[PDB]
RNA sequence: GGUUGCGGCCAUAUCUACCAGAAAGCACCGUUUCCCGUCCGAUCAACUGUAGUUAAGCUGGUAAGAGCCUGACCGAGUAGUGUAGUGGGCAUACGCGAAACUCAGGUGCUGCAAUCU
RNA sequence: GAGAACAGAAAUCUCCAGUAGAACAAAGGGUAAAAGCCCCCUUGAUUUUGAUUUUUGUGAAUACAAACCAUGAAAGU
């Protein structure tokens, strides 16, 4: 029994570590991406800052 | 990226190419619609190089149909191998699908122009086609405003000049002018009529000549078609990938 | 292989950003009307900025585009000021190349005080044939990677023609 | 969508309002929605619809105009239209039945074969 | 079979990267007296297809690619839900019955006319 | 985003990306060779005859025909 289900639930294991190691590498790609807009968005409104601009009004 | 291309929405294929406008085809095709089948016939005309387009057609779900297409290789039959993009060639090409329409409908009938894509300019080829279909004798709505010679500065029009562009005036004076101050830029852009030594009056001769050609016999003496189908299909499918 | 594929000029811009509006905005008019032969054009501002000293629709600057042998030639007589020594920068990614000038008198035109000097900026912009698809109307499309103007080739076009240097 | 101006509508045809939101012009009705009628007249521009709306108890009639571009065919009496066909020509072949409709029958007997297919016990 | 023109359905067609394209055409491309318009024959207008090019565009294949579409004895007869009971302290009985996700597969199909080794 | 003398985060110029993230009387629908900006021409925001929905009172919007008109080469509006 307990050479049975070892090897079944190895198997299995192994199923699950592939799907996290693939869902791990595309999230941590993106997140990547992600930070750097994050980090290049807040670089250019840091020189906006400068710039008077009331947004409401037409100028 | 993933958001944006799901985001994204295509426009239609005829679109994503520059090849169609909806929104006047749109306001062509659509009918009065109390009066039910009454099919709407277009006269459409198209320009590339080195060829001329004109059709007629009607259209519907299936698609479209064409029930007469005429082009400009056509016309050395008619007894002209040159010039075959110029404003009298589209003219006269625009002559030769009026009449050959006419005798198909068997009358000697309201067809309306498309424009394409192509700007509305005073003096404009596919108005020297309107003209030429108008002489042939089917009914389009139209002003006598974009013809050219119309003096911008007043509501009117000389009838004479159109007459000499029909007759090919702006490219025969061209040609004199060219011809009496060079010979390096006549030799390179006139080398066929260089070797045919036309004239003015030769050239628009010529012009009446397949004039009354096609008025004699618009009925599309139709291509000889050498190699039949499958003779270009498997020399095609020589160069055609595959899967 | 460049049978079709080369590096030709095909326009260069310049461009008089004056401080103020008015007599001096005409008189930069003038000087770039003579160099180029044709009729310039004035731009205007686009919002009020009150620290440059100007306001919406002010006519602030007066440019000029130019086409042809005229444009190469331009440049020529222009870039004997700079005496054919650019920058690494001055290129941009896309394949393009500009600088500019003070002292405008420094090429053929003379002093007369009559209306004073002004500085200027050429841009030049660079292509081959085929750019087309991307400015007709019907048909439109556009260009492939391999086709694509880039710094390195108009850097070597420029080591190349006009035989100049990049300085650092 | 261009095949939405290529549609003849006939006085005595049925269709279901359905309104896009693509066109401002014409969007009826807030409730008119997927609701059918016949046309009554057409004229350019447009088609007559008739609907029964009921206030109270009582069915009266509501006649309208609408753009061709919110309606639509119906496909309401495509099976009836089919089965008067069939009847047509099943009481043809009568001349020379139950045509009527009938619900779902307990099916019949039959035999059931044991060639490959042995039964497979199993348990919870 | 290839291509051009007009279209229908509108990503199975779109995006990204690379490659191939005899012939045909299409396209870049050559010129600016006139029709015309441009700050600027770059666009648009006109002329000859002559100077010349498949480089590009366009067409087609390719990617354990992105997306988009289809299907699943995939999820699952699960969740949820209508009805009954002096059933327990949520199951049972007769019934109805999903979706997401996951997995697999695919990557434009066509109408009219004309034309090509 | 890259790039150009004075000129910098914002003055003017050029190129690339950019399904709308802009504008159309502030987290929303609809609109991209437009329903947006600029340009050309006009002022149909005009009269007569009836029809429909909202609503018995009107008004509002809606389609519908005849005329005078504008617009575009035209379809048509």
């Amino acid at each position: 029994l307990k050479a049975l289900k070892d090897e079944k639930e190895e198997a299995r294991q192994a199923k699950i570590t592939m799907l996290k190691e693939r869902r791990e590498k595309k999230e941590e790609n993106e997140r990547y991406e992600r930070l750097a807009a994050k980090m290049h968005a807040k670089k250019v409104e840091r020189m906006r800052r400068r710039e008077k601009r009331n947004k409401a009004l037409k100028e | 990226s993933s958001a944006y291309s799901s985001r994204f929405q295509t426009p239609f294929r005829r679109r994503r190419e520059g090849k169609t406008d909806y929104y006047q085809r749109k306001r062509l095709v659509t009918q009065h619609k109390a009066k039910y089948n009454t099919p709407k016939y277009r006269l459409v005309v198209r320009f590339t190089n080195k060829d001329i387009i004109c059709q007629i057609i009607s259209s519907t779900i299936t698609g479209d149909v064409v029930l007469a297409a005429a082009y400009s290789h056509e016309l050395p039959r008619y007894g002209i191998t040159h010039g075959l993009t110029n404003w009298a060639a589209a003219y006269a090409t625009g002559l030769l699908i009026a009449r050959r329409t006419l005798q198909k409908l068997g009358l000697d009938f309201k067809v309306f122009l498309d424009i394409g894509l192509q700007r509305t300019t005073t003096g404009a080829r596919v108005f020297g086609a309107l003209k030429g279909a108008s002489d042939g004798g089917l009914y389009v709505p139209h002003s006598e405003n974009r013809f050219p010679g119309w003096d911008f500065e007043t509501e009117e029009i000389d009838p004479e000049l159109l007459r000499s562009y029909i007759f090919g005036g702006h490219v025969s004076q061209y040609m004199e002018e060219l011809a009496d101050d060079d010979e390096e830029r006549f030799s390179e852009l006139f080398k066929g009529y260089l070797a045919d030594d036309i004239d003015a009056d030769s050239l628009e001769d010529i012009y009446t000549s397949a004039h009354e050609a096609i008025r004699a016999d618009p009925a599309f003496k139709p291509t000889e078609k050498k190699f039949t189908k499958e003779q270009y299909a498997a020399e095609s499918k020589k160069y055609r990938q595959t899967k | 292989q460049n049978p079709m594929r080369d590096l030709k000029i095909e326009k260069l811009v310049l461009n008089i950003s004056v401080g103020e509006s008015g007599d001096r905005l005409t008189r930069a008019s003038k000087v770039l009307e003579q160099l180029s032969g044709q009729t310039p054009v004035q731009s205007k501002a686009r919002y009020t900025v009150r620290t440059f000293g100007i306001r919406r629709n002010e006519k602030i600057a007066v440019h000029v585009t130019v086409r042809g042998p005229k444009a190469e030639e331009i440049l020529e007589r222009g870039l004997k000021v700079k005496e054919y020594q650019l920058r690494d920068r001055n290129f941009s990614a896309t394949g393009n190349f500009g600088f500019g000038i003070d002292e405008h008198i420094d090429l053929g035109i003379k002093y007369d005080p009559s209306i004073g000097i002004f500085g200027m900026d050429f841009y030049v912009v660079m292509n081959r044939p085929g750019a087309r698809v991307t400015r007709r109307k019907r048909c439109k499309g556009t260009v492939g990677n391999s086709h694509k103007t880039t710094k390195e080739d108009t850097v070597s076009w420029f080591k190349q023609k006009y035989d100049a240097d990049v300085l650092d | 969508h261009l095949s939405t101006y290529l549609k003849v509508y006939k006085v005595g045809d049925i269709v279901d309002i359905k309104a896009n939101g693509s066109i401002q012009k014409g969007m009826p009705h807030k409730f008119y929605q997927g609701k059918t009628g016949v046309v009554y007249n057409v004229t350019k521009s447009s088609v007559g619809v008739i609907i029964n709306k009921m206030v109270g108890n009582r069915y009266l009639e509501k006649r309208l105009n609408l753009r061709v571009e919110h309606i639509k065919h119906s496909k309401c009496r495509q099976e009836f239209l089919e089965r008067v066909k069939a009847n047509a020509a099943k009481r043809a072949e009568a001349k020379a039945v139950q045509l009527k409709r009938q619900p779902a029958q307990p099916r019949e007997s039959r035999i059931v074969s044991t060639e490959g297919n042995v039964p497979q016990t199993l348990a919870p």
